């Protein structure tokens, strides 16, 4: 399963 | 950064003249991820080529399997020709049955 | 006995040729189970692996959206990274992340990754004590920082031991009849002569999983690295894995020449010799 949040540069 | 790609053309198993099998080329350690490849029969592409979906290793590299079927004899010639940025024209593997 | 899940990202500008390129792959150990590609003619969360597809519509639905949302994000460190840079706008970049955990054989949380470079290059990595993040430059520095003032670290550590665990676990039961095995690699040595002085031989390892192998030569019970050469461990388009080892040898050594194949499918390492 992917991880839900995406972090921003 | 850019990198020059790695090409291996061989059998998916020890190849047998008359007996059907799978033709692979795989590509790696290469940079930017732009980049074609074909099999060919006696110089001409092959009918179907199918290739897996992109992915990297460790050093961030990039990997790529093209694939058809073929069945190896004695006359005819298979290979294998990549073109990338990191390459002065198209470089053309043969398949080697000893490798 | 300790397994792994991952998740590779790759986003690709194309100025003047619309959105960036978004490929994103799922592998348990070495085999992949899902793919997500925008540029796919109908971009969704697709399945690899015959075990995966008994996963109902939600499963798909929910993977389609975190892939789309990650693909957004990443489109959005593009430009941001365009403008760390100072870079223009008609040149092509490539942002990369790979991510997962692993599965100790105890149960709990073993390793944990969370890395991305830009343009093949290092750009910030979660440190092995899953808390603090290494930035390779000044630009990721500040993606450093910012995200430390929101606690990203902690939030992915979250995930780390949760749902990653948890599905790891599914994933593997699910699978385990081609997961969980251990199939030994097909091996023999064959002769190849160069000259009339000289002849390669070649070690062969076909058919074997996980791809993790080693093979040495030994010349008269010690390896040897002289006159050598050892391909990249090569797929087999099925599922399995190749690797062979040559060297060449002075016509009539042949017999004091030996292959040292190690390999998890293996009982014991095997030891090879030619023969005509």
């Amino acid at each position: 399963i992917r991880y839900p949040k995406t972090f921003g540069w | 950064i850019q990198r020059t790609p790695k090409i291996q053309v061989y059998s998916r198993h020890p190849p047998e003249n008359g007996k059907p099998n799978f033709l692979n080329c795989y590509v790696s350690g290469f940079h930017p991820s732009d980049i074609e490849v074909d099999l060919l029969k006696n110089g001409e592409k092959m009918g179907k080529v199918e290739h897996s979906d992109l992915s990297f290793s460790k050093d961030w590299s990039f990997y790529l399997l093209y694939y058809t079927e073929f069945t190896p004899n004695e006359k005819d010639e298979y290979a294998c020709r990549v073109n990338h940025v990191t390459l002065s024209g198209p470089r053309t593997v043969k398949w080697d049955r000893d490798m | 006995g300790s397994h792994s899940m991952k998740y590779f990202y790759t986003s690709v500008s194309r100025p003047g040729r619309g959105e960036p390129r978004f490929i994103s792959v799922g592998y348990v150990d070495d085999t992949q189970f899902v793919r997500f590609d925008s540029d796919a003619e109908s971009p969704r969360e697709e399945p690899r692996a015959p075990w995966v597809e008994q996963e109902g519509p939600e499963y798909w639905e929910e993977a389609t959206r975190r892939a789309k949302e990650a693909a957004q994000t990443h489109r959005e460190n593009l430009r941001t990274a365009l403008r760390y840079y100072n870079q223009s706008e008609a040149g092509s970049h490539t942002i990369q992340k790979m991510y997962g955990c692993d599965l100790g054989p105890d149960g709990r949380l073993l390793r944990g990754y969370h890395q991305s470079a830009y343009d093949g290059k290092d750009y910030i990595a979660l440190n092995g004590d899953l808390r603090s993040w290494t930035a390779a430059d000044m630009a990721a520095q500040n993606t450093q920082r910012k995200w430390e003032g929101n606690r990203y670290a902690e939030r992915f550590r979250a995930y780390l031991e949760g749902e990653c665990l948890e599905w790891l676990r599914r994933y593997l039961e699910n699978g385990k009849e081609t997961l969980q095995r251990a199939d030994p690699p097909k091996t023999h040595v064959t002769h190849h002569p160069v000259s009339d002085h000289e002849a390669t031989l070649r070690c062969w390892a076909l058919g074997f999983y996980p791809a993790e192998i080693t093979l040495t030569w030994q010349r008269d019970g010690e390896e040897q690295t002289q006159d050598t050469e050892f391909v990249e461990t090569r797929p087999g388009g099925d599922g399995t894995f190749q690797k062979w080892g040559a060297v060449v040898v002075p016509s009539g050594e042949e017999q004091r020449y030996t292959c040292h194949v190690q390999h998890e499918g293996l009982p014991e390492p095997l030891t090879l010799r030619w023969e005509p």
